[PDB]
């Protein structure tokens, strides 16, 4: 099932992932980062509800 | 050996024993890490042993 771990040395750690339908999120028109000229992100932004 | 005497060393991947310790990192809150040991495993908190 989707879950997120992170090394704990040489075991892992799971917590399981809620799901969320596709209206209830979008995607931004733009990344530009207005606050820091030069910056940008590598991936795109995102608004949701659960 | 079993009469040899000890040596300094740090612990590995997959019961490696390394001569160097040299795998140092920030310490961070609320740490925790398993690591294997023999046929088990060693539990550690806060950088502390645990069992």
């Amino acid at each position: 099932r989707r879950v997120s771990a992170r090394m704990l040395g040489d075991v892992m750690a799971v917590s399981t992932c809620v799901p969320v339908a596709a209206d209830n999120v979008i995607v931004q028109n733009s990344m530009r980062i207005s606050s820091r000229p030069g910056a940008c992100y590598s991936r795109p932004l995102v608004s949701f509800r659960y | 050996e079993d009469q040899g005497p000890l040596v300094e060393g740090q612990l590995g991947e997959n019961n490696e024993l390394r001569l160097t310790r040299d795998a140092i990192e920030p310490c961070t809150v609320g740490h925790r890490r398993y690591f294997t040991f023999g046929g088990g495993y060693v539990y550690f908190e806060e950088y502390a042993y645990s069992h």
